[PDB]
């Protein structure tokens, strides 16, 4: 639980933009 | 005597500080859903950018766009030879000449 | 030497940007900025009867930026040719034989 | 009390005003609960509203000095002007206005 | 030369002819009481009242025409002093009143009168350079008024998206709107 | 509300408070004078200079 | 799902074959359209020193 | 995040400018020198190349400028 | 019939927006005449070509003034443009790379 | 457009002096533009780069082994109950 | 490998799952940009506005180099091309 | 204005410790790296385990305060 | 006068009614600053950690 | 929120499409003044057009 | 210049008159055959045989 909850919250709830050269 | 330089300043890590990097972050990488979504509009026949159209009407004089490989990489570019003109006459100035001490209306 | 070859450095780079002076010895201009240009100089500038409003105003705007980018400010005769201009501009809606007596 | 005020935050725009000099104060003597002016005043405006409505609101509908004019970031406002159209073009989401006399 | 980017920085400036290198220092560590207050006293901390002793007395005419053809001399710059504070105010004075007279309707008008100012203000006839280097921000500010002015003139507008899920940090915070 | 924030670091480990790294241009040591030449006893790594 | 996948795969050395086939299939089609992004970027580097 | 997500017609002011161009000549002098270094450029790197005879030698003292007195 | 077409398209419009339709017209009504028109070819893709007699207005050192449509994406272009860009420049130090993370991945992150 | 020995930022570029050089790039250029970012690059990419998105990597996991431990430990209070005296809150929640 | 549990099996098997995620994803993204998606509209237009801005000032600092180049006609002498005992041409706009 | 009081109170009593920990650790850190020699550093030690015993006093008056602040009867 | 040579701009001053907002202005500003960044995902790990400790207190 | 960001997409399509048309219009509008003004223009122009070898103002000797 | 110990080290000597700036470039990398080796093709390695370029011509 503890596994599935981590990525939904760091993969759907938690993205954030990063640079790109 | 500026390539190949020798390493002037130090390099450290302070304690503590914190990296932001999990054990799994080199098998990571980047994504961007832009060439997905062009093939999709491209399918689905959505609207697509005037970009794609070489003839600028964002100006009144006449531009045209140059692209660089691409259609979504492109500089508009203007076309007219523009004609300048001076209200001014020629002859009427010597700037190198210091004027302020010569005699004359000029002078004054 | 050094005059000459300062000057006729100057009268290729004017030629290589197509500059136009009060002297029109400029040979790649189109016949309607040179009309202007004419008017400007030499004539008297005017909109037509013929001309609707709106072309009125445009020309009228035309002639102004024209004679705005050849004349700045420390040129003396801006001020009038801004003050003749917007005279026109004001008196736009009228014939040429009322807008004389207000231009004039 | 808090429904008004969250309601008029929320909903309406507003601009702080200040003005150049003490001379062109307005003269709040008479009425009550401000006696004076002071500047970088907040004050909620409709999306409606022009400038010379926002000076009579200033002024209390009463005869203002000659040649006041609005201005925002450097940037001289016409009157018959929406504030915040004006606003938007000129200092986008800086409302700072300053009322100042043009003579020149 | 001032800038710290520059390798003959402090070092006096270069021309075709012989010069005294000896630099006017400005005022770096001035005295907390500086009794006068007025520009006259407040020049002299960055720049001589007299001008700066790098003149030429050229020995010819042609020499003189060859410098300013390259760019290395007018006498505008170098046969001249400050400008005193009422010549200032006249000169902007004037400008002021041109450009009113060029066009009361304008936006730009007190920004490009500023620039003039700043720039008779840190005497760009004898230091153009350093001058600049405080007028082009006004300058850029009337670039913008330009632009402004004729998006209202000629109506350009964009569709604006819808308002973003968390437009407020906190839902008890303010939403101030702004146009 | 127009002009941006500065990055927060604050635990019992280590803060980003007792110094200033400057701009990206104006670049200032984050360390004061007495510790400067004590540098290398603020690091868990330290990569000398060549010379 | 699982019943899909065990029947064609009922063993656990063959469940970790197929699991690292997908993980290297999803990698690569990553990969194709990360170059793609990855000229146009290039191309506008390399617009950005020209200029 | 400036201009076409708030709305700002000018988002860089001129030290924002500034900056910019700084980046910009970094980048177009490390692209045309090829291991420049901190003094020139803000980077630093460990690995580095050397001529394999390093000479060490004082620095020249700082060049007497004219004063007065 | 410029104008009868456009405003045709301009109620029932293309993805191109009806340009073509809205230079056609702008050019059309010009006085002397038109300066700028779209060639007719047997080729694939149509171009935007310029009267010589108005060439001394322009810019240009043809009257071919490129294609009437934008180039479509393709790799190989790409690497086309890229490389070409890289000969201009003639930059020694492009590519280089002073430090990488250590992995056993070639490209760690990308 | 006043001071143009003094206003070099507004002034042509160098190359323009010079008198020599489909279409063709534009012969007058000034250092004005230097105060614009996309004057002379492209705006290629413009509004897609914030959309390069990265998800975070913190993973919520920590063993809770109980059987080590036979004391109570103390706990917080995060909120105020308003489930009892909810009429009286406003009065007495500045009290102790 | 086609038909038979083996390792070649297993290795088609993952093949398939990759391009079925992607099939989703692909799935995903036409749906957004089919029926939820105003982020491209407000962009365009944005877009569209940037360029009549940038259009605007490339033509007005094209226009202040030209009055600064036309500062220049005063300085002019068209006399100064003339070569001793010789007479003026008018090439140089007399 | 007694909402800010107390506020006020139980940030300090939180902060306490923090304090103890970062700001005297950093005089501490400034007198490691400027001495050098051997019975400075033998004196100093002894200072280096008083500030132990200190923050750990800090930490206990600071769970004082917190369950006293923290305490609710319903 | 000229509106350059004004100065004071920063004494914008706000309707005392405002005074409610001030909880409300507190929490944006922490939000913008701290919560939603890493630091709030720190916090956010803290306060799970309050809730794992209460528990392992419980058993 | 679905159903109201469904209708939103299809209006910002359409009005997308009609901001398009109606700034190309308006270029339009102005490109044909320009036009008129230039035919106007055209019939000052004297008979055999101009003499584009010689200056239109002589304005001073050539000895 | 030529001392590494001068600051302003292989840049022309400045003089009172107007000067060209570009300097005369001794070989340093010669090749390994120079089949003449009289002094007349050696003296070319660190003088210019028609001497240097900073004569001045005095107005006066
Ligand atoms: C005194 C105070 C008391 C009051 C408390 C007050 C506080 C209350 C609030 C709570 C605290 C909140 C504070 C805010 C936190 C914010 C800061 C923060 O969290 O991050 C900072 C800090 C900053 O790091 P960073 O540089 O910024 O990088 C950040 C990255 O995101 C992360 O970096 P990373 O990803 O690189 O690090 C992860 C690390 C560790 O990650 C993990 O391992 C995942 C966790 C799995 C745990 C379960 C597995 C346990 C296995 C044990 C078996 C061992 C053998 C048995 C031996 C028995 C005899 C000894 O990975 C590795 O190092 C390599 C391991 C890779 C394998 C992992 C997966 C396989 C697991 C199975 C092993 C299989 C091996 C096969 C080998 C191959 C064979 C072919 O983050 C970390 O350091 C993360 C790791 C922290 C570990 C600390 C070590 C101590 C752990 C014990 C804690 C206390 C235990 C209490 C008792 C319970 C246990 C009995
Ligand atoms: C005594 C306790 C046990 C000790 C043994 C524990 C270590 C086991 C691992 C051994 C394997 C090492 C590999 C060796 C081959 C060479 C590669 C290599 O080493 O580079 C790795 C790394 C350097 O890597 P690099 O330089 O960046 O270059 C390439 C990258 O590494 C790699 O390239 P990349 O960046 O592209 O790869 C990215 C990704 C690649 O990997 C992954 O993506 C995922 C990997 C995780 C796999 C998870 C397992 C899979 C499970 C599947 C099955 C699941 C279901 C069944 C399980 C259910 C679970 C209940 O992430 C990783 O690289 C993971 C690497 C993890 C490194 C090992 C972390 C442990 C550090 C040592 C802990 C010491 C504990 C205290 C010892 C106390 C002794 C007194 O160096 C080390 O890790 C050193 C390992 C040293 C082991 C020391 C053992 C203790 C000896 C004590 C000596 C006394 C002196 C020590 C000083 C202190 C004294 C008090
Ligand atoms: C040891 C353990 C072994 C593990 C083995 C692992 C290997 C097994 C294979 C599976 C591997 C795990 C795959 C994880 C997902 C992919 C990786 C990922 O997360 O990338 C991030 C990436 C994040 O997207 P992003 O655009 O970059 O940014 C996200 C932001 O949130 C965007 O920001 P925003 O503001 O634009 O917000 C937009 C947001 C807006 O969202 C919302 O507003 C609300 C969301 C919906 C809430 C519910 C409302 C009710 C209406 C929906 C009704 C659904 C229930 C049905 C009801 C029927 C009655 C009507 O839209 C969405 O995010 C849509 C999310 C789509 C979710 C629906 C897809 C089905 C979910 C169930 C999948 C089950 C997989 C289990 C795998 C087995 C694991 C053991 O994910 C995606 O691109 C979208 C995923 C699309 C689905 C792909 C599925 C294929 C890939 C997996 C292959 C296996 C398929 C099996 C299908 C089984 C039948 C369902
Ligand atoms: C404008 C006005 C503004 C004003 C300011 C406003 C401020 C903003 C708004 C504020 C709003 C208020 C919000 C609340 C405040 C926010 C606080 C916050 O968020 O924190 C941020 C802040 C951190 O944020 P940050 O930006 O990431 O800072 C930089 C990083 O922290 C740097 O990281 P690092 O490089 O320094 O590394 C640190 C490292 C530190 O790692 C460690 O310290 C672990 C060392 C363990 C050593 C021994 C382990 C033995 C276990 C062996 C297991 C078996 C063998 C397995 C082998 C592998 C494992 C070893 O990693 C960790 O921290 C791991 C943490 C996760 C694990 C937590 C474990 C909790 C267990 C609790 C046990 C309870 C027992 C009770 C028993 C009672 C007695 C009967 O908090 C901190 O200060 C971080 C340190 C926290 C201290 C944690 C220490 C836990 C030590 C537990 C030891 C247990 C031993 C017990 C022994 C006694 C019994 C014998
Ligand atoms: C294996 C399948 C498991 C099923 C899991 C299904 C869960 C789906 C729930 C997704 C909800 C995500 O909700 C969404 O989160 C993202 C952050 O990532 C936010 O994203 C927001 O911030 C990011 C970063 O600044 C920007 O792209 C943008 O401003 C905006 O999209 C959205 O404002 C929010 O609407
Ligand atoms: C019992 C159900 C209650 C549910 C809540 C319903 C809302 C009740 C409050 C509605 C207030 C209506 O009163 C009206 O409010 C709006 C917003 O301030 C004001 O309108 C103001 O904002 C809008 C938006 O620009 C414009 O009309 C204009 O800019 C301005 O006048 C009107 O001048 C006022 O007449
Ligand atoms: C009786 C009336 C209905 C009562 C129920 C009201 C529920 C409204 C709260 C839902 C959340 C609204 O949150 C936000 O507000 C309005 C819609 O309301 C939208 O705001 C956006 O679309 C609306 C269209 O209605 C525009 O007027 C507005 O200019 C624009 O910013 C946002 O896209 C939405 O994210
Ligand atoms: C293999 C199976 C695949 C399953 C595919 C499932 C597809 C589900 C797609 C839902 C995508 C919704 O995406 C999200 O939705 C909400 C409303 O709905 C949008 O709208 C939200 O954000 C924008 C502004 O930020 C505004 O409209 C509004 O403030 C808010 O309602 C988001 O802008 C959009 O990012
Ligand atoms: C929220 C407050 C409670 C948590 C406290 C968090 C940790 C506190 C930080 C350490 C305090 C002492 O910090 C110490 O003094 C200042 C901090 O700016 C720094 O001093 C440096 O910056 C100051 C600027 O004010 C300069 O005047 C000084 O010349 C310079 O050396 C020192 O480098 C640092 O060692
Ligand atoms: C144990 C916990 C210890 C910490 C507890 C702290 C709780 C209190 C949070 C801080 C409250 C400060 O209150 C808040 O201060 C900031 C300035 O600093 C103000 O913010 C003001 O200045 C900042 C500049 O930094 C601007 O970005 C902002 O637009 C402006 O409103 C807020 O208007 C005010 O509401």
């Amino acid at each position: 639980v503890a596994l599935g909850a981590s990525f939904v919250h760091d993969y759907f709830y938690q993205r954030r933009p990063v640079a790109w050269c | 005597s500026m390539d190949h330089g020798m390493q002037y300043s130090s390099i450290y890590w302070e304690t503590s500080h914190r990296t932001y990097l999990p054990f799994w972050a080199s098998l990571t990488q980047k994504f961007s859903w832009k060439i997905m979504d062009d093939q999709i509009r491209s399918f689905l026949r959505l609207p697509k950018p005037v970009t794609t159209e070489p003839f600028v009407f964002s100006s009144g004089s006449p531009y045209i766009r140059r692209y660089f490989g691409d259609a979504d990489i492109s500089v508009p570019v203007p076309l007219h030879a523009p004609a300048h003109f001076a209200f001014v006459p020629t002859g009427t100035v010597s700037p190198w000449e210091e004027t302020g001490m010569e005699t004359g209306p000029q002078g004054a | 030497k050094i005059l000459r070859d300062r000057n006729i450095g100057l009268f290729n780079l004017l030629q290589h940007h197509n500059f136009a002076g009060l002297s029109v010895n400029n040979a790649k201009l189109s016949d309607s900025q040179r009309v202007m240009w004419t008017d400007l100089v030499q004539g008297k500038p005017d909109v037509e009867d013929k001309l609707s409003v709106d072309a009125r105003e445009m020309k009228v705007d035309m002639y102004e930026k024209l004679f705005k980018q050849a004349a700045d400010l420390e040129n003396p005769c801006r001020m009038p040719g801004v003050a003749y201009l917007r005279c026109l501009r004001d008196t736009l809606t009228e014939t040429q034989s009322a807008r004389r007596s207000s231009c004039l | 009390g808090i429904f008004y005020t969250r309601f008029r935050a929320d909903t309406k725009l507003g601009y702080h005003v200040f003005i150049n000099e003490e001379k062109l104060y307005p003269d709040y003597s008479q009425n009550y609960f401000d006696t004076k002016w002071t500047n970088g005043r907040k004050v909620y405006l409709d999306d409606e509203t022009t400038v010379e409505q926002l000076k009579a609101q200033i002024y209390g509908g009463k005869a203002a000095p000659e040649n006041v004019k609005v201005a925002c970031r450097g940037r001289v406002f016409e009157d018959a002007d929406n504030v915040a159209m004006a606003v938007r073009a000129f200092c986008k989401r800086d409302p700072r206005l300053l009322l100042f006399q043009d003579n020149l | 030369n001032s800038s710290i980017y520059d390798n003959r920085n402090h070092e006096a400036v270069r021309h075709p002819w012989s010069t005294d290198a000896r630099t006017f220092h400005p005022n770096d560590n001035p005295e907390a009481d500086r009794i006068n207050t007025q520009y006259s006293n407040m020049v002299s901390d960055s720049f001589p009242e007299g001008g700066f002793s790098d003149a030429p007395r050229f020995s010819s005419n042609w020499e003189r025409l060859l410098a300013y053809h390259h760019g290395l001399y007018s006498p505008e710059k170098f046969n001249s002093t400050t400008k005193t504070a009422d010549e200032i105010r006249l000169a902007v004075n004037d400008f002021a009143a041109k450009v009113h007279a060029d066009d009361p309707k304008n936006a730009c008008k007190y920004l490009m009168i500023e620039e003039f100012k700043c720039l008779q203000s840190a005497q760009a006839r004898i230091d153009p350079q350093g001058a600049a280097t405080k007028c082009v921000k006004w300058f850029n500010e009337w670039r913008q008024c330009a632009w402004d002015q004729e998006k209202m003139v000629k109506g350009y507008n964009y569709i604006e998206d819808r308002r973003a899920r968390k437009h407020k940090p906190y839902i008890g915070a303010p939403d101030l709107q702004y146009s | 509300h127009e002009q941006p924030y500065r990055a927060f670091s604050l635990g019992f480990t280590a803060n980003n408070l007792s110094g200033n790294w400057g701009d990206y241009i104006d670049r200032q040591d984050n360390k004061n004078a007495l510790m400067r030449p004590a540098r290398m006893m603020f690091t868990d790594v330290f990569i000398p200079t060549t010379k | 799902v699982n019943a899909f996948v065990v029947k064609h795969n009922p063993d656990l050395r063959l469940q970790f074959v197929a699991f690292a086939s997908f993980i290297a299939t999803h990698m690569a089609i990553t990969k194709e359209f990360n170059d793609m992004y990855q000229r146009l970027v290039d191309i506008t580097s390399l617009l950005e020193l020209q200029a | 995040a400036r201009y076409c997500y708030r709305g700002l017609d000018h988002p860089f002011t001129l030290n924002e400018m500034k900056d910019f161009l700084f980046k910009l000549r970094e980048q177009y002098l490390v692209n045309k020198y090829e291991g420049i270094q901190f003094p020139f450029v803000f980077r630093q790197f460990n690995r580095v190349s050397t001529p394999g005879t390093l000479e060490v030698h004082t620095s020249p003292a700082l060049q007497q400028q004219p004063h007065f007195h | 019939d410029e104008g009868i077409n456009l405003m045709k398209c301009t109620k029932n419009p293309d993805p191109s927006f009806c340009a073509k339709e809205f230079v056609a017209m702008r050019e059309c009504n010009r006085p002397q005449g038109p300066h700028l028109v779209l060639s007719s070819s047997p080729s694939s893709p149509p171009h935007y070509e310029l009267r010589p007699e108005v060439k001394h207005l322009y810019n240009v050192d043809s009257t071919d003034l490129g294609s009437a449509v934008a180039p479509v994406r393709s790799k190989e272009q790409l690497d086309r443009v890229a490389d070409s860009l890289k000969a201009d420049l003639n930059l020694p130090g492009y590519g280089h790379i002073p430090y990488k993370w250590e992995s056993l991945r070639p490209n760690p992150g990308a | 457009p006043f001071m143009w020995r003094q206003r070099a930022y507004c002034a042509p570029v160098p190359s323009a002096f010079a008198s020599q050089q489909g279409v063709r790039k534009p012969l007058l250029r000034s250092n004005s533009e230097s105060l614009s970012v996309f004057s002379q690059i492209p705006d290629g990419l413009l509004g897609h780069t914030t959309s390069v998105t990265m998800g975070n990597s913190d993973i919520f996991f920590l063993p809770k082994p109980s059987n080590l431990l036979k004391i109570a430990l103390p706990a917080f209070v995060f909120m105020p109950n308003l489930t009892i005296f909810t009429r009286a809150f406003p009065f007495y929640a500045h009290t102790s | 490998a086609i038909k038979g549990p083996s390792v070649p099996h297993s290795i088609l098997f993952g093949v398939g799952a990759g391009c079925c995620a992607y099939a989703g994803y692909y799935l995903y993204r036409a749906m957004r940009l089919t029926f939820f998606d105003t982020e491209s509209v407000a962009l365009q237009s944005r877009l569209r506005y940037a360029e009549k801005q940038k259009l605007f000032h490339q033509e007005l600092d094209r226009e202040l180099a030209a009055g600064h180049i036309a500062s220049l006609v005063a300085e002019y002498d068209p006399v100064a091309t003339r070569l001793p005992f010789q007479p003026m041409q008018d090439r140089y706009r007399v | 204005r007694f909402y800010f009081m107390y506020m006020a109170r139980t940030t300090f009593q939180a902060v306490r410790p923090l304090l103890a920990f970062s700001v005297f650790g950093e005089v501490m850190k400034l007198v490691l790296a400027t001495m050098s020699s051997g019975l400075f550093s033998f004196l100093f030690s002894f200072v280096l385990a008083f500030e132990v015993f200190y923050f750990f006093l800090q930490c206990y008056i600071s769970y004082t305060f917190l369950t006293m602040f923290f305490t609710v009867l319903f | 006068a000229s509106p350059m040579l004004f100065t004071d701009y920063d004494n914008t001053a706000s309707p005392k009614s405002e005074l409610i907002f001030m909880a409300g202005n507190a929490l944006g500003y922490c939000t913008e600053r701290f919560f939603e960044n890493e630091y709030g995902q720190s916090i956010f790990m803290f306060a799970l950690g309050l809730a794992y400790l209460a528990m392992l207190g419980h058993e | 929120q679905g159903i109201k960001t469904v209708y939103a997409s299809c209006r910002y399509r359409k009005l997308n499409e009609r901001e398009i048309i109606s700034d190309r219009y308006t270029w339009l509008h102005e490109r044909m003044l320009e036009d008129e003004v230039e035919r106007v223009l055209l019939e000052q122009v004297p008979a055999g057009g101009f003499d584009k070898t010689r200056p239109g103002l002589l304005l001073g000797p050539s000895t």
